[PDB]
C-alpha cells in the first residue's frame, strides 16, 4: 500500500501546470527519496540473500516508475524551449500511459505470483 | 635497559637531621625498586623493597617512598652507625643499579 | 533495605534534545525577518522546521520504554513543535491577507517578530522554574 | 606476554602493557593485588569519515550559498534549512556512538562550532535579503565580506582545533 | 546521499579504514556535490556573460 | 487534500470562478468531515 500510494503521487505530478519548475521538481524528488526509505524497510524484512524476491521486483518496479516520472518532467521541461507542442502533448501522453502501465504491470505480477 | 640515575653522589649530614636521598628511574619501573646500604668493606644490605616496604630487621626510622620513575630513601634522624653507601636499583625488568650515594657526617 | 538515592545528571540531555530544539525554534523565528512576498521560502523554512523537530523526537523516542505519561522533555518538545507550528500558521494568515492589505500584513510580521521569542521566554521559564 | 596474531581490538591500537604489585586493604583484611594496565590508543580514522568530513562538508555547502545571487530568496533559504537540519542530525549522530557521559568532548566542541557556523550563515542570509531592496550597497559589503570570512575563520579554527588534539 | 549511507553505517562495525562500499559512496557524495557546486558557478557569473 | 490542490491548479487560469469556488468550499468541508470521523471513531473504540 505505501509504496502504490507512493506511485500514484508521482502521477499527481502529470497535472500540475507545466510552469510551476521547482513544485514539479521537488513533488518528484522527494518521491525519490521516500521510495528508497521504504525500499531500504522491506528489504530489511527479512535476511540478505543475494537473489531476487517477489517484494523487492515490486518495489524496483514502483521506484522505476518514481523515476520515469520524475524523468519524464526533466525532458518536457527540456522541450518546452526547444518545441512548445512537443511537451503540451507529452503531459497529456504521459497522464494516460503511467496508470496504464502500472495496473498492466499489477495485473501480471499477481497473476504469476498468486497462481503458482 | 633502565638507567636508575641517584642523587647526590655524596652528603653529609651530622647525627640527629633527616635525610631524603633521591632515586630516577629512566622508564617506568612501578614498585620494584629497592634500597641497599653497603658499610666499607662489606655486602650489600637490603633495606627496602617494593618501594615502601621495610625488611625485616630494619630499623623504623628508614622508610622509602615513590612509583613509576620518581623514588626516594628519607632516613629520618640519623644515628651513627647510617654512615655507608646507599644504593638504589629497580627489578621491574633485568635489574640495573644507581651509581650510589655516600653518607658522611 | 539498602536504599540509593540517584540524581540524573543533564547535561548529556542538554546536548543531545534540549539544545537542537532551541535552535530549531531560533531557527523558525527567521520567517519574520523575510518579505512576506516570498512564499516558497517562507514555506520551506516553517515545514523544514516543523520536520526537523519530529525527526528530534522520533530520535529521543527510540531510547526509552513505552510510557502512558508525558516526561518533561516530552513536554519541551511538544511546547517546541507548537512554537514552530504557529510560526508557520502565522505565516499562513500573513499570506491569506497579503494581497488585500498588506499594511495589516507588515504589522503581524512585525508583532511576530516581537511576541515569538517574548513568549519562547517566558514559556522557557515556566518550564525551567517548574522542575529545576 | 601478549600473542603476536592475538588482536580482537578494531578501533583501538594496544600499544603495550605495564604490571604492578601493591596491597588493598578491605573490610575482611589486608590483600596483595597484582596489577596489568593495557594501553589502548583509539583510532580517529571512523570518526574522521563519519562525523568530521560530513560537518566540513556542510560547513562547505552551508557557505557556498553566499555566492548565489540575491534575487534568489528561495534558493537560500533552501540552503541554510537544509544544511541546518543536515547538522542536527549529525549532532544526533554523532554521540549514539559513546556512552551518555555529562560532559562535552572534543567531537562535541567541532559539531557544536559547525553548527555555529552553519546558523551564522543563515543569519547572514536573513540579514543581506532584510537590506535588499532598501540599501543593496550594504547588503552586497556585508556578503562580500562574508565571502572572505567566514572560510578563513572555519580554516583558522580547524587548524587550531586539530594541532591542539592531536599533539597532546 | 546522506540517508543511504547513514542506513548503510549502521549495520557494519566501527573500523579505522575505508571500505570498497565507503569509497563508491564517497565518489557518489561528490559527484552530487559538484552538481551544486556547477549550478553555484553558473548562477554566480551568469548576470556578467549569459554565454558562458 | 493535495489531489484538491492538484484539481484547483488545473482549473486555475481557465476557470478562476470554479477553483475558488472549490477552494472555499473544501475550506469548509475537509475540517468538519475529519471532525466527524474522529468523534465517530473515538466514540466507537472508547463507548466499548
Ligand atoms: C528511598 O526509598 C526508601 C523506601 O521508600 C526510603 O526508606 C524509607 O525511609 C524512611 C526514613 O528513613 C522510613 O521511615 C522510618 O520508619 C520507621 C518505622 O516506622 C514505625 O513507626 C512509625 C511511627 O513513628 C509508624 O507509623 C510505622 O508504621 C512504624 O511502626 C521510623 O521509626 C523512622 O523514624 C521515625 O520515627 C522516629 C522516632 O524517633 C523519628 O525520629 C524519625 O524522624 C521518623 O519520624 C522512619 O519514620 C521508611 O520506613 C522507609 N521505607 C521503607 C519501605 O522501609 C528511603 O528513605 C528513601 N531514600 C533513600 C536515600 O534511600
Ligand atoms: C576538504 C577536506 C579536507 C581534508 C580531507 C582529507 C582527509 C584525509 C585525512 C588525513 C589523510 C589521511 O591520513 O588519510 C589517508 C587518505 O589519504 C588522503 O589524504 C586521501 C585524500 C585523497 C592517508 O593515509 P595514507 O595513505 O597512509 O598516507 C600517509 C598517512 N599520513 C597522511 C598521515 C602521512
Ligand atoms: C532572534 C531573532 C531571529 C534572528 C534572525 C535575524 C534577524 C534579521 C536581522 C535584521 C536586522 O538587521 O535587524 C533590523 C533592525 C536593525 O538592523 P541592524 O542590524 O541594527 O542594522 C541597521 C542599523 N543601522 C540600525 O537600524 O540600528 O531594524 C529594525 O527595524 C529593528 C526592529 C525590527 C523588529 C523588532 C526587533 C525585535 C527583536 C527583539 C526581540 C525581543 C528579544 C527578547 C529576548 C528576551
Ligand atoms: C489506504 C487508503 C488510501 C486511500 C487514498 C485515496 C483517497 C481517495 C479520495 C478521493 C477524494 C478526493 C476529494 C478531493 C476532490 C475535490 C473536489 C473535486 O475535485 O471535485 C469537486 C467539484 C465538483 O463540483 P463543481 O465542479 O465545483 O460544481 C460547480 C460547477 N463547477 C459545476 O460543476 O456546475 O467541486 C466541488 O464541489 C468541491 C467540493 C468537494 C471538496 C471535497 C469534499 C469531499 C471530500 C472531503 C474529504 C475527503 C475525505 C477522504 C477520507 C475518506
Ligand atoms: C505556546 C505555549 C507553549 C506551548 C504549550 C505546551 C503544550 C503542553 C501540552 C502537554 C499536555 C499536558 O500538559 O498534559 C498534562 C501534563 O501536566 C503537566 O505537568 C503540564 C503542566 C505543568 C508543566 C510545567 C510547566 C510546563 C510549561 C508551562 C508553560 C506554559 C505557559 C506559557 C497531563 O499529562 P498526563 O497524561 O500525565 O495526565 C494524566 C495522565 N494519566
Ligand atoms: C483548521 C484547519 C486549518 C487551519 C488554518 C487556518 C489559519 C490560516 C489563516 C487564515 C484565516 O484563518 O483567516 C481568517 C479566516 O476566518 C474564517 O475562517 C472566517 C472567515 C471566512 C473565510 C473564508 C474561507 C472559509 C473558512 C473556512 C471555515 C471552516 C473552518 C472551521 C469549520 C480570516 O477570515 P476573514 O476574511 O474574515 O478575515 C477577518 C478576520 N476574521
Ligand atoms: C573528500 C575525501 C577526502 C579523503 C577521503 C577520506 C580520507 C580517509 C580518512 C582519513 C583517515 O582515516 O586518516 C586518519 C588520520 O586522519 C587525521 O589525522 C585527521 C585529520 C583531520 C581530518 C582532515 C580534514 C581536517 C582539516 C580540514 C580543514 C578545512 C578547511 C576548509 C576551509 C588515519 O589515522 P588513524 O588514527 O585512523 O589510524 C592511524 C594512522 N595515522
Ligand atoms: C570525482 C572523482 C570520484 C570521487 C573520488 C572518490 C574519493 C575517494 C576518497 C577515499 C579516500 C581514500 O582513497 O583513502 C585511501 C583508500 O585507498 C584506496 O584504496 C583508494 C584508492 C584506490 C581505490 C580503487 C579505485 C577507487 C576509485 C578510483 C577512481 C577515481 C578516479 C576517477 C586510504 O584509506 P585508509 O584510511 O585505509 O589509509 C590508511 C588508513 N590507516
Ligand atoms: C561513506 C560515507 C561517509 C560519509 C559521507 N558523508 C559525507 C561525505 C564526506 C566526505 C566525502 C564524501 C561524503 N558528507 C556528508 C555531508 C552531510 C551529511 C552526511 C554526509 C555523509 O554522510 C558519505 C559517505
Amino acid at each position: 500500500i505505501p509504496c502504490t500510494l507512493i506511485v500514484v503521487l508521482s502521477w499527481v505530478s502529470f497535472w500540475i501546470n507545466k510552469d510551476a519548475v521547482p513544485a514539479r521538481t521537488s513533488l518528484g524528488i522527494t518521491t525519490v527519496l521516500t521510495m528508497t526509505t521504504l525500499s531500504t524497510i522491506a528489504r530489511k524484512s527479512l535476511p540478505k540473500v543475494s537473489y531476487v524476491t517477489a517484494m523487492d521486483l515490486f518495489v524496483s518496479v514502483c521506484f522505476i516508475f518514481v523515476f520515469s516520472a520524475l524523468v519524464e518532467y526533466g525532458t518536457l521541461h527540456y522541450f518546452v524551449s526547444s518545441q512548445p507542442a512537443r511537451a503540451a502533448k507529452m503531459d497529456s501522453y504521459a497522464r494516460i500511459f503511467f496508470p496504464t502501465a502500472f495496473c498492466l504491470f499489477n495485473l501480471v505480477y499477481w497473476v504469476s505470483y498468486l497462481y503458482l | 635497559n633502565i638507567v636508575m640515575t641517584q642523587s647526590p653522589k655524596s652528603m653529609s649530614m651530622s647525627v640527629g637531621e633527616r635525610v631524603t636521598l633521591s632515586c630516577k628511574a629512566s622508564e617506568y619501573v612501578g614498585t620494584y625498586v629497592s634500597w641497599y646500604q653497603q658499610k666499607p668493606e662489606q655486602s650489600p644490605k637490603l633495606l627496602i623493597y617494593g618501594a615502601s616496604n621495610r625488611y625485616t630487621g630494619v630499623p623504623d626510622r628508614f622508610t622509602g617512598s615513590g612509583s613509576a620513575t620518581d623514588f626516594t630513601l628519607t632516613i629520618g634522624s640519623v644515628q651513627a652507625e647510617d654512615l655507608a653507601d646507599y644504593h638504589c636499583g629497580q627489578s621491574y625488568s633485568y635489574p640495573t643499579f644507581g651509581a650510589g650515594t655516600k653518607l658522611e657526617l | 533495605s539498602l536504599s540509593f538515592k540517584l540524581k540524573r545528571n543533564i547535561g548529556y540531555f542538554i546536548l543531545q534534545t534540549y539544545m537542537p530544539s532551541i535552535l530549531i525554534t531560533i531557527l523558525s523565528w527567521v520567517s519574520f525577518w523575510i518579505n512576506y512576498d516570498a512564499s516558497a521560502a517562507r514555506v520551506a523554512l516553517g515545514i523544514t522546521t516543523v520536520l526537523t523537530m519530529t525527526t528530534i523526537n522520533t530520535h529521543l523516542r527510540e531510547t526509552l520504554p513505552k510510557i502512558p505519561y508525558v516526561k518533561a522533555i516530552d513536554m519541551y518538545l511538544m511546547g517546541c513543535f507548537v512554537f514552530v507550528f504557529m510560526a508557520l500558521l502565522e505565516y499562513a494568515l500573513v499570506n491569506y491577507i497579503f494581497f488585500s492589505q498588506p499594511a495589516r500584513a507588515a504589522a503581524i510580521d512585525r508583532w511576530s517578530r516581537i511576541f515569538f521569542p517574548v513568549v519562547f521566554s517566558f514559556f522557557n521559564i515556566v518550564y525551567w522554574l517548574y522542575y529545576v | 606476554v601478549v600473542a603476536e596474531d592475538g588482536s580482537r581490538l578494531n578501533q583501538y591500537d594496544l600499544l603495550g602493557q605495564t604490571v604492578d604489585s601493591g596491597i588493598v586493604q578491605s573490610s575482611t583484611g589486608e590483600y596483595v593485588v597484582m596489577t596489568t594496565h593495557f594501553h589502548l590508543k583509539r583510532k580517529i580514522g571512523y570518526f574522521v569519515i563519519q562525523t568530521y568530513l560530513p560537518c566540513i562538508m556542510t560547513v562547505i555547502l552551508s557557505q557556498v550559498s553566499f555566492w548565489l545571487n540575491r534575487e534568489s530568496v528561495p534558493a537560500r533559504t533552501v540552503f541554510g534549512v537544509t544544511t541546518v537540519l543536515t547538522m542536527t542530525t549529525l549532532s544526533i549522530s554523532a554521540r549514539n556512538s559513546l556512552p551518555k557521559v555529562a560532559y562535552a568532548t572534543a567531537m562535541d566542541w567541532f559539531i557544536a562550532v559547525c553548527y555555529a557556523f552553519v546558523f551564522s550563515a543563515l543569519i547572514e542570509f536573513a540579514t543581506v535579503n532584510y537590506f535588499t531592496k532598501s540599501q543593496p550597497a550594504r547588503a552586497a559589503k556585508i556578503d562580500r565580506l562574508s565571502r572572505i570570512a567566514f572560510p578563513l575563520l572555519f580554516g583558522i579554527f580547524n587548524l587550531v582545533y586539530w594541532a591542539t588534539y592531536l599533539n597532546r
